[PDB]
């Protein structure tokens, strides 16, 4: 299994994987830029919350592909809990531009780290990585076996459904909520590929394996 | 307020043609949808547009056009039928997944 | 004005070494406001309540089997090896003191050592000879905070002229003890 | 049955009284919201939760605590009920880009004369 | 005993205030910078034999962080009582009028670690060269802190090391001066 | 030859 980081260096576990209300609301975050009310720091203050959103959807793009793996939560919060510290700097240097730049690589190192420690478990999980890439095999069986198939969205568990009737009876399908769950994902972007919509390629570590030879 | 839905109640005479107004402003990378709502009931899928045509293929009839240069995402149908007597919702896709819906429009149809 | 409550929470973990690393102990410690509620001491194996705002610490955190073992483990992973990591300049660190007497108000001699590391020294007040000690008062050993120590060694005096009132100090930095003469 | 079930279906309780409001999905979906909508408006996120044992605030929480004890259910707690929180409240589920949701529930707080 | 390395962490509500450094024999090692987020030798040539990654710090006080909160609710919101500090100011050296020297500024046994320092030079403010040091750990759970005014001496000049903390009553001026 | 320190944990509950 293609990893984000090749050599991951051991990761850590400090056992926050059951936090809860970790992130922040957008009523947060905007009293938080709202202390950046200075027309010398409004430039800046755009790439800050860039970063932020990057940041958000790198959290939140580990929680959609790898709720599989144990150790998820635990990354996830972990950064969550990293990007509380910055902000306590942020708040203090609020029209502090070469500071606030400055919490803007400590987020992609965070980000990275996650990346990292995400690769690590993974790579200490055989099964996992066989029983995704098993997903991303059975998903790319669907990529044909549903050519002209009907799939009306609209509707309930339209996915799970076509996902029980295309595999119902195989082993990790029926036992794995997880293996489930990425399946159905897979039903939601081989329609929305199919159409006119290359965009899925990249926008998970998911399609990024399934549309690719 | 990312979205935003200047038509409050907006009354048709069956048979004409409507046209919600919904303006958004993520103005990035824009997850629009337009959901309907009949009395009694939760919020249903209408139409939603990803990332390629910009006039969005709806069902029953409807269709919306995603203007990245008016940044607008406006809900237009042919013949109003009776049977869309409700209201109205636009919404963008957020972070965690979760719809933001705009204010929304109740339609009467005479 | 700021009159707010102020909540401290400080974690501590500590690497007792005896003779070189043959003997190490791990104290592990947390600490809230200014009260220890929960501890791990190598000495024991697991975590201890040491209050009852601890106690569910203690036992979530025995309770899990790969934490004790690292912790176990840690005299060697993070004690031994940090004390390796930096021997070089902590351990055999060595600075030689500076050594100048001379005499104050208040008579009263005052031989000041200083710009010293370690802070192990030996100060002796000598008289031509003999060595006083009922009026010898010392300050006490002062860390200065830059990895350096001072010590002020007074003592109390009646002079004659032609009379040497020497200050002799050993410390590691120097085989032979410094020595420092006074004239009066 | 209902992909999104939500229940109870009407509800009224006296100011100060603990109400929790239950919701399944069968869709096999991770993702999981509680909007409440006042009439006549949009519907407003309280909750969220993007798996079992997970929860996040939303753009109005204060007033409610939700819970995600399970893949399928997440349910909406109101400690100490008050009149404000008179209104209808829908679950939703969500997996593939778009949310379902579910009936709705109406809920009202009476008391405080 | 002969020597103890200490890992020592904290942080601090309202004031979100954190730290990370390591103690060897009671002198500061390092500490990894809070804004900066990057490791700071207390001597330059420490740097010079060792190494640490300061993001293990960023990881270490945000957890830190999350036990303050569950720590003061589990307290049921007991606050810290303040202890004042003990200041006492002297020299690096015995001091010869026309030969720089260093005063230096001991804030000892006090808590919470937040305090203002500044230095006054016949009643004004001196901040060329000053410098200070992080907040460093006590074996009671107190803390210490050195502050540091190069100086030329003279027989004109009358110092003052300003302490302020929550523990006193008044701002602290510690008096100094030649003879 | 680089310094290494204990991991934070995370409080009961």
């Amino acid at each position: 299994m293609k990893l984000r980081v090749e050599n991951p260096k051991k990761a850590q576990k400090h056992f926050v994987q059951n936090l809860n209300n970790v992130v922040f609301t957008n009523k947060e975050l905007e009293d938080i830029y709202n202390l950046s009310n200075k027309e010398e720091t409004k430039e800046v203050l755009k790439l800050f919350k860039l970063k932020v959103n990057q940041f958000y959807r790198h959290a939140f793009g580990i929680v959609n592909d790898y709720n599989g793996l144990l150790e998820y939560k635990e990354i996830f919060n972990m950064m969550f809990l990293k990007l509380s510290v910055v902000f306590d700097t942020q708040r203090k240097e609020a029209n502090n531009v070469e500071q606030i730049k400055r919490n803007i690589a400590i987020l992609d190192e965070i980000m990275a780290k996650a990346d990292n420690d995400l690769s690590y478990f993974i790579s200490q999980n055989k099964n996992f990585q066989e029983l995704w890439d098993k997903a991303v095999k059975l998903t790319k069986e669907m990529k044909i076996k549903l050519k002209g198939q009907k799939l009306d969205l609209r509707d309930g568990e339209v996915a799970i459904n076509k996902v029980r009737e295309l595999f119902g009876s195989d082993k990790n399908v029926k036992e794995l909520w997880w293996f489930r769950s990425l399946l159905v994902k897979g039903v939601y972007l081989i329609k929305r590929y199919y159409e006119g919509d290359i965009e899925l390629k990249t926008t998970s570590d998911f399609a990024k394996a399934v549309f690719e030879d | 307020q990312s979205v935003t839905q200047p038509d409050a109640r907006v009354t048709v005479s069956e048979g004409a043609s409507l046209q919600l107004r919904c303006k958004y402003s993520y103005s990035a990378t824009p997850y629009l949808f337009w959901y309907v709502q009949y009395p009694r009931q939760g919020p249903q899928l209408l139409l939603k547009y990803y990332s390629g045509d910009p006039v969005v293929q709806g069902v029953n009839g409807f269709e919306a056009e995603f203007s990245k240069s008016n940044s607008s995402f406006h809900l237009r149908k042919a013949s109003v039928h009776r049977s869309d007597s409700a209201v109205y919702f636009c919404a963008v896709s957020g972070f965690a997944s979760a719809l933001t819906f705009g204010s929304g429009t109740k339609v009467i149809v005479l | 004005g700021d009159t707010r409550p102020r909540f401290l929470w400080q974690l501590k973990f500590e690497c007792h070494f005896f003779n070189g690393t043959e003997r190490v102990r791990l104290l592990e410690r947390c600490i809230y406001n200014q009260e220890e509620s929960v501890r791990f001491d190598s000495d024991v194996g697991e975590y201890r309540a040491v209050t009852e705002l601890g106690r569910p610490d203690a036992e979530y955190w025995n309770s899990q089997k790969d934490l004790l073992e690292q912790r176990r483990a840690a005299v060697d992973t993070y004690c031994r090896h940090n004390y390796g990591v930096g021997e070089s300049f902590t351990v055999q660190r060595r600075v030689e003191p500076k050594v100048t007497v001379y005499p104050s108000k208040t008579n009263l001699l005052v031989c000041s050592v200083s710009g010293f590391y370690p802070g192990s020294i030996e100060v002796r007040w000598f008289r031509n000879g003999q060595e006083e000690k009922a009026g010898v008062v010392s300050t006490g050993l002062i860390q200065n905070g830059d990895w350096t120590f001072q010590t002020l060694v007074m003592l109390e005096t009646v002079p004659r002229s032609g009379e040497v009132y020497t200050c002799q100090v050993e410390h590691p930095s120097v085989t032979s003890p410094l020595t420092v003469e006074w004239r009066a | 049955e209902a992909a999104v079930t939500q229940s109870p279906r009407n509800k009224v309780a006296v100011t100060g009284e603990k109400v929790t409001l239950s919701c399944n999905q069968t869709n096999n979906h991770n993702n999981m919201y509680w909007y409440r909508q006042d009439t006549g408006h949009e519907l407003r996120l309280i909750h969220y939760s993007y798996g079992a044992g997970s929860t996040e605030k939303g753009d109005i929480p204060d007033g409610y605590k939700a819970s995600r004890p399970s893949q399928e259910n997440f349910s909406l707690i109101l400690e100490s009920a008050t009149p404000s929180q008179t209104s209808v409240y829908f679950c939703a589920s969500g997996g593939g880009g778009t949310l379902y949701f579910g009936a709705g529930t109406r809920l009202s707080v009476l008391s405080s004369a | 005993e002969e020597h103890v390395i200490i890992q020592a962490e904290f942080y601090l509500n309202p004031d979100q205030s954190g730290e990370f450094m390591f103690d060897f024999d009671g002198d500061e090692i390092f500490h990894v910078d809070m804004a900066k987020k990057e490791t700071v030798w207390r001597l330059e040539e420490f740097g010079r034999f060792a190494s640490f990654e300061a993001q293990g710090a960023l990881a270490n006080i945000a957890v830190d962080k999350a036990n303050l909160e569950i720590m003061t609710k589990r307290s049921n919101y007991t606050p810290i009582t303040n202890v004042p500090p003990e200041v006492t100011v002297l020299t690096n050296s015995p001091v010869e009028l026309r030969e720089p020297n260093v005063l230096i500024c001991f804030i000892d046994k006090f808590t919470p670690p937040v305090v203002n320092v500044t230095w006054l030079r016949n009643g004004k403010p001196v901040t060329t060269g000053v410098s200070e040091t992080v907040f460093l750990p006590r074996e009671d759970h107190l803390f210490r802190k050195f502050h540091y005014l190069p100086f030329l001496p003279s027989t004109e000049d009358v110092y003052d090391c300003r302490v302020e903390h929550w523990g006193l009553d008044e701002p602290l001026l510690k008096h100094w001066e030649f003879d | 030859p680089k310094y290494v320190k204990q991991n934070t944990l995370k409080l009961a509950t």
